[PDB]
């Protein structure tokens, strides 16, 4: 018996997990009332490894929901499944984090994280045995990073067998959102290193790469963004919740893709996708979702693999359908781009394939890939950080909110060794 | 010969600390100092590991083998505060963590200071024993807390020769696991007495019946 | 009388069993339910409570729920015992030490219980078909704990297995080499016959022989299946040359290792094909020796046929046999070996294949040859290369090591696996001398 | 919050404590039934020694 | 409050090492229940040979 | 099995049947209260005219 | 067949029981006008536990409300169950008692007790065997303490093979109401101490950190506090009244929980406590139950109780629930925390269900506990008192009234006496 707990940080995390909660409560047949009304008996089947009973079939999420700013949390109150959640679990803040790292770590939410933390354990210890957390933040500005990190390592502190699914919204290259990216990205991907077992980095370019070229779409909003993102959230976490043959778990996947224990950075991509009007000519079958899948184009962040070698990449299906397919085309892929994986790990594709397809649709497929094309991500925000750094620029309001240079240091040097094992192993 | 990287060998010995298995957590460290002698972290590490296991010797060997090229790393300051705390010299402890919380203000140290100060106020005091110029049962029921059973128990096993002979691991015979286990008891209870002295206890009875 | 217990362990085994326990069934009458709409073909594999109850003999065991779940709440959902389905908890997340070591001890005790329940109701327990992943998690992990813990016990008594052995360039699990090399490790001292099948062989034989454009899973265990039936056909319906389950191992394994034979069913025809085919002793025989009807990845004809078991099942005459195999001990390619002249061992047990509603058709002959061939050594060496680009870096390791094993035990595998290519090869070597 | 955190290491010592309990009770069942085949080794070694 | 709290602390990180040693004894003895019986019936088999 | 099946319909009746009972509890106490209030507000309006 | 009178001293003691008239008349299903309009025949098994009986349906309460001033009278006479009193069970007097223990115990108050007590002997003799009396006070100020502890002796002295509940509200530790609470919570459990069986201290301020953050009332109301105060009050007598499996009354209690003569003053607390917007997102069950029953929240008295060892702990159950469930999870509460429960009282755990919950309800508990916890609440009133009377303040009204230095010097006397014990016993 298998649950995942799900925890949302900052606004950027907070409106992802809530598309997510949509998306897995029209999964499921959740209404915004919290009351069942669904078609299929295998769909009460697995409902409390999102979904906690409640008296009178009134399912409530086992999520939390955290920020120092109070204002997202009405905005989570005022969306339309914005009445499903517990009220215990909303645990706010009268404060500002400002973006910042250090107001998010060593100030105010240092202080909140103490009740953050016993509410995620009620939900915890309501429980038979815990298998993960799902933690949706941004690595980029304050609270998903601030506060993300120190309840990454604390819950890590407490629950030392599990695994804690952590995913993260990358900077940008051609854009960027709050001025301090780089020191908080690499700030907070230090603490990401030693902790988790999952991160897997989204990219807001190659998602309107996606959205625009794919999707044909003419004004695409968060709402469609964070849709995009909820549905490779959703997609990895389906044999545990609806039957089928080879099944796979939040261990399965680790350990199959985690070859060495810090290189644990992913590439998701979900891959049935097609534009309202390419659907009449598309044709889909096994075949066609591998090689719209594999392609350089539906990667959810912007690192390119032709200028690397993948090391492991999963592809959880889900649908009815044939498998000889699939096992073809996966010995197709890696035959016919060979000198793009590695050797030293032959045959290292995963097939997952779920029974239940999502509803709307026949066959879908999530890509999950560990490639070398993180290391372009890693060098480029490393970059932006000492070019930052070397004149100490935007790092007064570090050190007076209670830092030194030192640490600060220490992450840049623990993140180019993050950057070294990447190049050896693309270098063999 | 030495076939993986250090960082992968850091984070396995941190994975292995954080689920338990101290021996092969310490394994991995040393592994990680055959790759690259004198990291300060991963001898950081090793002592908190043979801290928790039990070998405050090396624990503190350790200690003392990441601080001395760098007498202001933080890190180290704890791990030899807390070891020096534990094998009993709360007066190095004390002048350790007022080291360390010099040097950075910090919730772990400053928590060592009043550790080491109460241990220091408990045994000391002001009026405390009078002295004298001159040169168990009980004893270790009071020192032990509720252990005391854990204990007894541990000598029934050693009373019994069958119990002697064992073969668990290759040489890890099950007399030597019990004497690990009642070494530690003994070591702890021995802190137990530094950390409140008898003396100290009959101080609490005495505080109180008169009040 | 004679029963065998059955046992499934691991994703791999319930599904194929769901199939093979199907096929038991409608191979004597009992609808999915227990009653049995009216003889002694029923204690080799079924009990009987005073109920019409037929009741099946497995363990259905598996770490996680999910795949034996969909067992308890489908068509079968009565016969297996509702304690005959032992669950768990979480899954063996493809982790031999998993499985073999940390959360596998948890449900270790129980797994026995049962075995030991099924042993003491059952007159002369033959042996135990166990059915087992090579390449995985539970498959291997837990596997090991029980097969072991079996000899602790049962140990005279058999244990045969049918395995999916990691495939040649499929495979699917980028773990599964290192599994498949520490399993290898422990069954070979345990076992006492291995019919270790292959996915890609199998997936394939439906694309050249069934006409099935597109072979899922359900396909690949029904012929799995079928193979089963026929080794347990003796031990249940009469005949005319019986083979009990200690005659197909002092039969099959030379010395005491070389004991991982390879099987391949005869009348694999589509339906809508054999009407156009004599499908007779001959062909059967003949398609049995064929470099690509064998349900492993292995080139025969790059081997020696140690010794053979052709095991032919339904209306057999007893003197059609005997004209194959002399017309198949002349083709020069089929090389035997120079310290076994003697050929196979015939087997006839009357009693047409059954037909599970699906796809294989009906054909009123069949034969399985269950063979011990030295090629198999091809297909040990490919995975032993695998594990060698794998052991070099200490790649995916801390995963396996931080579960209870330590990296000396991948390592001493390795040695035993490498001495068990070294034997298949001195057993090929001649002996003019 | 420090009231909080000093009633969780109390209550994961008394947890830690009563498992020990059933930990001890464990072994003392499988003490008594290994003593019984001691009991049951010693004899047969007995009389395997006088024949 | 913090001095009751790592007292407390450092008493339950005694414990688990109390258990780490329970649980070692608890599988050689379960791992000696398992070949208890066997060799006891051969000890009585050696009776027997001896007899006759 | 029939006679299992109608005893455990009897039970999931019978609990249906409670909870009737508790709600409708609910909306006399939610009536008595709003009656009280009433005359409470009544009592404030015309003493403040 | 069983009766248990009951008495209402002072202002408090009066509001607080004319709730409690309210809650267990529409539990006992009696109306405003006093007929009984039920619809269950348990309903009306044992109502003569709290009603006496007229002509008519008229189901009179065995309560005799007392006071000082004669308004508060009028005003539980204008309350809503007003009109179910017998009239001249109003025991008033047409004066004032000023706040003055001396004013209530050794004047004017006495001119009235012998009033009190000719009806009690009225209300008590009408019975065929008593378990005893039940008395609602104010344990600071005058009246409920003044007359109060007096009427205590007199009907102890009167009686002397009877259980007497008294259901005591205690100065708070941040606030108070009268200057002289120290004097008068001293004076009045200097009474305490030697005349009753079982008395429940309720603290005002532990009343709002349970009506703040676990109801979420934002605008609560004295009507709200003694609503809880009833709900624990009915909670107590639940067996008496009602049926189920391992009854237990006032003085199997008293047995299980009173070890020693002295240590007689107890811990409530009441908790299937659910806020009105969480109502629909609560998992009604014993577990849930169990923690928020003694997590160091809903026991309406303000002492922490992790500060000190308990002594015994019963809960009585109302509802329909499993016991192998609710007795597992006391095995493990006493388990989980079992340095908090004394080692020389093995298994201290009093469990009682009775069948019929409060209506409303599915499943509800009431704890009530001895714990070593009162020490401090003890210890605070003598630090208090000794503070007010080393420099004589607030004195000259009560030796004018009739006291000497001596009276003062045994109550505090009496006070440390009882608070030697309570810390005596928290360490073997
Ligand atoms: N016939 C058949 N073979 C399967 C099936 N599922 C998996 N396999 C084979 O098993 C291999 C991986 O699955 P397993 O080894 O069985 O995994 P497992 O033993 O269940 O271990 P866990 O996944 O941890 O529970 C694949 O390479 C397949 O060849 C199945 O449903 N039917
Ligand atoms: N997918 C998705 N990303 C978002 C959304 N809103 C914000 N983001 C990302 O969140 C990042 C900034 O978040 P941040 O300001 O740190 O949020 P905070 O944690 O509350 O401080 C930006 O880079 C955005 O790309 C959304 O609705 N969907
Ligand atoms: N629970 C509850 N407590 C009350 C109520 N009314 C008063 N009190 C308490 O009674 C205490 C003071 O009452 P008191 O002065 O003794 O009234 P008096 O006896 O008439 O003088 C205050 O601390 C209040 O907390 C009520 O309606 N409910």
């Amino acid at each position: 018996m298998r649950e995942i707990v799900h925890l949302q940080a900052g606004q950027c995390g907070n409106q992802i997990g809530a598309k997510f909660w949509e998306v897995i409560s029209d999964e499921h047949g959740i209404d915004p009332t919290g009351t069942y009304h669904g078609d299929s008996d295998l769909q009460l089947e697995r409902i409390n490894v999102y979904y906690n009973e409640a008296t009178g079939g009134k399912y409530v999420p086992r999520a939390v929901l955290v920020d120092l700013e109070p204002g997202t949390m009405d905005s989570v109150r005022s969306g339309p499944f914005g009445q499903i959640f517990r009220p215990d679990n909303f645990v706010f803040g009268q404060s500002g984090a400002g973006n910042n790292w250090a107001k998010g770590h060593y100030t105010e939410g240092a202080e909140l994280v103490d009740s953050v933390l016993d509410v995620v354990r009620k939900e915890a210890e309501s429980c038979d045995c815990l298998q993960g957390f799902q933690l949706t933040h941004s690595l980029g500005g304050g609270t998903g990073s601030g506060m993300g990190t120190l309840l990454i390592s604390k819950i890590r502190e407490e629950y030392p067998d599990r695994i804690m699914n952590t995913f993260s919204v990358v900077p940008s290259p051609k854009v960027s959102d709050t001025v301090v990216e780089p020191y908080n990205a690499t700030l907070s991907v230090h603490q990401l290193v030693e902790n988790t077992d999952e991160t897997y980095c989204i990219d807001n370019e190659a998602l309107y790469d996606i959205c625009f070229r794919t999707l044909k779409l003419t004004t695409p909003t968060y709402g469609d963004l964070n849709h995009l993102v909820s549905a490779t959230m959703s997609g990895v976490t389906t044999c545990l919740r609806f039957p089928g043959q080879l099944n796979a778990d939040l261990r399965k996947l680790a350990v199959n893709m985690v070859p060495f224990p810090r290189l644990h950075f992913f590439m998701p991509g979900f891959a049935p996708l097609t534009s309202r009007g390419s659907q009449q000519y598309r044709a889909l079958t096994v075949p066609e979702l591998t090689q719209q899948m594999f392609d350089a184009k539906n990667m959810m962040a912007a690192c390119d693999p032709r200028h690397g070698r993948y090391l492991t990449v999963a592809a959880v299906f889900r649908g009815r359908m044939s498998m000889k397919e699939v096992d073809e085309q996966m010995l197709n892929v890696q035959n016919k781009n060979s000198s793009y994986f590695v050797e030293w790990i032959p045959n290292n594709v995963k097939t997952a394939v779920c029974d239940i397809p999502p509803r709307g649709l026949k066959m879908s497929a999530t890509f999950i890939g560990n490639s070398t094309a993180i290391q372009e991500l890693f060098k480029r925000i490393s970059e932006q950080f000492t070019a930052m750094f070397r004149r100490k620029a935007f790092l007064h309001w570090y050190t007076g909110e209670g830092m030194d240079e030192m640490e600060f240091t220490e992450a840049e040097s623990n993140m180019n060794d993050l950057g070294n094992p990447v190049v050896t192993r693309g270098a063999c | 010969g030495l076939r993986s990287t250090f960082p992968s060998y850091m984070a396995e010995g941190e994975r292995l600390y954080l689920c338990g298995e101290f021996a092969k957590a310490a394994h991995s460290f040393s592994n990680a100092l055959h790759l690259q002698n004198g990291d300060k972290n991963c001898l950081v590490a090793r002592s908190k590991c043979f801290l928790k296991m039990g070998e405050l010797e090396k624990s503190l060997a350790d200690a003392e083998a990441s601080l001395q090229g760098d007498p202001t790393f933080c890190k180290g300051i704890l791990q030899k505060a807390e070891t020096l705390y534990t094998m009993g010299d709360f007066e190095f402890a004390l002048v350790f963590y007022h080291r360390g919380y010099k040097l950075r203000p910090d919730r772990e140290f400053k928590v060592g200071i009043q550790k080491a100060q109460e241990a220091i106020n408990n045994s000391v005091g002001s009026p405390a024993s009078i002295k004298l110029e001159n040169r168990s049962e009980k004893i270790v029921r009071q020192l032990l807390g509720e252990l005391y059973v854990d204990k007894e128990y541990l000598e029934k096993l050693l009373l019994d020769e069958d119990l002697i002979r064992g073969t668990i691991k290759h040489g890890l015979t099950v007399e030597d696991l019990i004497m690990t286990g009642i070494n530690y008891l003994d070591t702890r209870s021995n802190f137990w007495r530094q950390q409140k002295p008898i003396y100290a206890r009959e101080r609490d009875r005495k505080l109180m019946q008169e009040k | 009388q004679r029963e065998c217990i059955s046992v499934h362990v691991g994703q791999a085994g319930v599904q194929i069993g769901n199939a093979c326990w199907e096929l038991y069934c409608l191979e004597h009458g009992i609808q999915p339910d227990g009653q049995m709409p009216s003889d002694d073909s029923f204690n080799t594999f079924f009990s009987e409570t005073g109920a019409g109850k037929h009741v099946p003999r497995a363990v259905f065991v598996d770490l996680e729920p999910t795949v034996i779940d969909e067992v308890r709440t489908g068509t079968y959902r009565q016969l297996f015992h509702p304690e005959q389905l032992i669950t768990g908890k979480e899954d063996a997340a493809n982790n031999y030490a998993r499985g073999h070591y940390t959360i596998g001890k948890e449900l270790i005790d129980l797994v026995l219980d049962r075995i030991r329940k099924l042993a003491d109701q059952c007159t002369g327990l033959q042996g135990f078909l166990i059915f087992h992943s090579f390449g995985g998690g539970t498959g291997s992990g837990f596997t090991s704990l029980l097969m072991e813990r079996l000899s602790v016990d049962y140990g005279k008594k058999s244990k045969l297995e049918f395995s999916i052995y990691p495939a040649p360039q499929v495979s699917t699990a980028v773990v599964e080499p290192y599994n498949s090399i520490l399993t290898t490790h422990t069954t070979l001292e345990h076992s006492d016959c291995a019919f270790m099948v292959d996915n890609e062989a199998i997936y394939d034989i439906c694309r050249r022989n069934l006409d099935i454009e597109r072979p899922t899973y359900t396909n690949l265990n029904r012929l799995i299946s079928q193979i089963v039936s026929s080794i347990t056909a003796s031990l249940r319906f009469d005949g005319a040359l019986n083979v009990d389950l200690t005659e197909f191992q002092t039969n099959l394994v030379p010395y005491p290792r070389i004991h991982f034979p390879l099987a391949t069913y005869a009348p694999v025809i589509s339906a809508e094909k054999a009407y156009h085919e004599q499908l007779s002793v001959a062909e059967i025989t003949n398609a049995c020796f064929e470099p690509a009807n064998q349900m492993v990845k292995c080139d025969p004809r790059h081997g020696k046929y140690m010794a053979c078991c052709l095991l032919y099942r339904g209306d057999v005459v007893p003197k059609d046999v005997n004209a194959a195999i002399a017309a198949i001990k002349t083709k020069r390619s089929i090389q035997f070996v120079d310290w076994c002249p003697t050929g196979f061992k015939v087997g006839i047990n009357y009693q047409p294949p059954t037909v599970v509603p699906g796809d294989l058709a009906k054909v009123q002959r069949a034969v399985c040859m269950l063979s011990n061939t030295t090629a198999i050594a091809e297909a040990w060496a490919r995975l032993d290369h695998k594990f060698d680009l794998m052991y070099a870096k200490r790649a995916f390791v801390h995963w396996y090591v931080g579960e209870g094993m330590e990296e000396g035990e991948f390592s001493e595998a390795r040695e035993d696996m490498a001495a068990l290519e070294k034997d298949y090869e001195e057993v090929g070597m001649d002996s003019v001398e | 919050i420090l009231e909080d955190q000093l009633d969780r290491v109390t209550c994961r010592f008394d947890i830690q404590l009563v498992r020990n309990a059933t930990l001890r009770e464990e072994l003392d069942l499988l003490r008594i039934e290994r003593n019984r085949y001691l009991n049951v080794d010693h004899k047969l070694q007995k009389e395997i020694q006088h024949l | 409050l913090e001095n009751r709290l790592e007292k407390a602390l450092m008493k339950a990180e005694e414990a688990e090492h109390i258990t780490n040693v329970y649980l070692q004894l608890k599988a050689y003895l379960q791992e000696e229940s398992l070949h208890l019986e066997n060799r006891l019936d051969f000890m009585e088999a050696e009776v027997v040979r001896t007899k006759h | 099995k029939k006679q299992q099946a109608v005893w455990r319909k009897k039970k999931r009746e019978e609990m249906e049947e409670e909870n009737r009972r508790i709600i409708e509890f609910a909306k006399m106490q939610q009536q008595r209260e709003e009656d009280w209030m009433a005359k409470v507000q009544e009592t404030e309006e015309k003493r403040l005219q």
